[PDB]
């Protein structure tokens, strides 16, 4: 197991670490997070108590270095930072440990959700979405853009899930119009997965990541990216009978894990209907329409 | 965006555009079958794109052919619609290909805007405006065209004969939709209007009798009682 210290608290904040989240109160004695599963990809994401403006956080992985969080009073936020002494690291956890300031994060044993929500993700993949070499970390924030979004405005700052546009020249092959917009099997299988994505553990690790920034930190451009992903395959005729069995698996545990007051802002009624009852998948998705159809049937 | 009554001047200005109506490219007739199912008999449709500036109509006639074998008729009909029209702006000279493209049913923007992704400086737009294109099967000679066709054809026409030396086409294309309209609500009657005085005929080169300045105002007037006429047996009125 592996540990996020943190140097204090000096303004009041809700902290998450990946589905969890805990409050931590102003200059209360709070030095960090302990026994953090190593094996998987983490977000640890705040909410300042005084300003619900800028959710705000960081992707890592305990097996790339050792990370800290500190918080920067003149950009107003707690910042990761990578510690490069290990010697040092090793006396800041154990003191902190020793003095009981760190929470425990609170895996129960048969509780799979977190491996469940980031079975393809990977640090690497998402360092090239997040573009910051100079960090084995990857921030993230509620009012980041897409580059999509922004075609349609700092690239430094941006996005960079892949782009899908469903009326492009990408999408559509010349000479082959209607077959290809009445179906995505071209531009699923030829142009996504074999040009782009190169395999389907990657094109879901991206799904997976968008789903978890929309979720955590409310990005819009997220919740966009993760339903154009959805509808993409949901809209192919011919997608490998076990990648649609997987994607049935990812899906379940996303609305499973989802705020059931958040459904309205992270749900988009038409994708879910169109996917659940209309497209070529509407049958091949019998786990997520169960547990869609009797915790927001609303929605439908 | 969508066309309507306060952009209406824009259909008369300078921007070359073309009205794309899709009504009439797959026509069936039903009918028993011996088992006393029903069934279906395409008969040779066309599509109606008119530049409303110049009257200048390119009247590309769908031969029944292009349905043999073929699923989901009325879907691929607005998708071979959208091809065609493709076609014809590819076959244009660059400035006189059109810079908006304006269809009548909603239901042509996705599969005309897919079919050209190419121009993407053309505008692909619908309107508010309840067209009267769909009798244009009732104009004799159009149909007539149709009807005889036995391979894929294009044809062109002036919908405005000879009316842009006398009148705008403001007032040309209020005349024509005022005549299709009628042509739509009472075929009969308004062909009884059109034709009755025997000493005012079409000529070989035009779709519309050669009326006066004054024989249109008397014509116009009886085309609107007609529609008039219409509407109050229509609603008990
Ligand atoms: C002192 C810099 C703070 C730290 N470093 N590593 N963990 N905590």
């Amino acid at each position: 197991m592996n540990t996020v210290p943190f140097t204090s608290a000096p303004i009041e904040v809700t902290i998450g670490i990946d589905q969890y989240s805990f409050n931590v109160k102003e200059n209360q004695p709070f030095h960090g997070i302990k026994d953090i599963p190593i094996g998987h990809v983490h977000v640890i994401h705040f909410q300042h108590a005084d300003n619900s403006s800028m959710r705000y956080g960081y992707w890592f992985d305990c097996r790339m270095g050792n990370f800290y969080i500190q918080y920067d009073p003149k950009d107003g936020l707690y910042k990761m930072m990578e510690e490069r002494d290990g010697a040092k690291f090793e006396n800041i956890v154990h003191n902190f440990k020793e003095r009981q300031m760190m929470v425990s994060y609170p895996k129960i044993d048969e509780d799979d959700t977190w491996y469940n929500l980031t079975e393809f993700v990977q640090m690497d993949k998402i360092r090239k979405i997040v573009r910051k070499d100079e960090n084995q970390f990857s921030y993230v924030d509620s009012s980041m853009t897409t580059v999509q979004e922004n075609e349609l405005s700092d690239p430094a700052h941006s996005l960079n899930y892949t782009v899908i546009n469903f009326k492009s020249r990408e999408a559509i092959r010349p000479g082959h119009e209607m077959e290809d917009f009445l179906d995505k099997s071209y531009y699923l299988n030829t142009v996504m997965l074999q040009g782009i994505f190169k395999n389907s553990s990657n094109y879901f690790g991206e799904l997976q990541f968008a789903f978890l920034n929309a979720m955590f930190f409310g990005n819009y451009g997220s919740s966009l990216q993760w339903h154009a992903m959805i509808e993409l395959i949901c809209s192919s005729a011919t997608v490998p009978k076990h990648m649609l069995d997987k994607l049935d698996e990812i899906l379940y545990y996303q609305i499973k894990t989802l705020p059931e007051q958040y459904s309205d802002i992270l749900l988009n009624e038409r994708v879910w209907n169109i996917c659940l009852y209309s497209s070529f998948q509407k049958n091949s998705l019998h786990n997520t329409e169960k547990i869609m159809e009797n915790k927001y049937p609303e929605l439908l | 965006g969508a066309m309507n009554s306060s952009n209406y001047a824009e259909l008369f200005n300078n921007d070359i555009k073309l009205f794309v109506d899709d009504t009439n490219v797959y026509r069936v007739t039903v009918h028993k079958t011996f088992e006393g199912n029903v069934a279906t008999k395409a008969i040779n449709g066309c599509i109606f794109t008119l530049n409303p500036k110049t009257g200048h109509l390119f009247l590309k006639i769908i031969h029944t052919s292009v349905w043999a074998g073929q699923k989901r008729l009325s879907q691929l009909a607005k998708w071979k619609t959208a091809e065609e029209v493709s076609a014809l702006v590819r076959s244009l000279p660059k400035e006189e290909q059109p810079k908006q493209i304006i269809v009548t049913r909603k239901a042509m923007l996705d599969p005309l805007e897919v079919h050209m992704l190419d121009f993407p400086n053309i505008a692909i737009r619908p309107t508010e405006l309840r067209l009267p294109f769909s009798a244009a099967m009732s104009i004799d000679k159009l149909s007539d065209v149709v009807m005889k066709a036995t391979e894929p054809q294009m044809v062109l026409f002036n919908i405005y004969d000879d009316w842009l030396d006398r009148i705008s086409s403001y007032t040309a294309f209020s005349r024509l939709t005022l005549l299709l309209r009628a042509l739509k609500t009472n075929e009969e009657s308004a062909k009884m209007i059109l034709l009755s005085d025997p000493t005012i005929t079409i000529k070989s080169y035009h779709l519309w009798p050669s009326f006066t300045d004054e024989q249109w105002i008397t014509i116009e007037s009886q085309m609107r009682d007609l529609i008039l006429t219409e509407y109050g047996r229509k609603y008990n009125v």
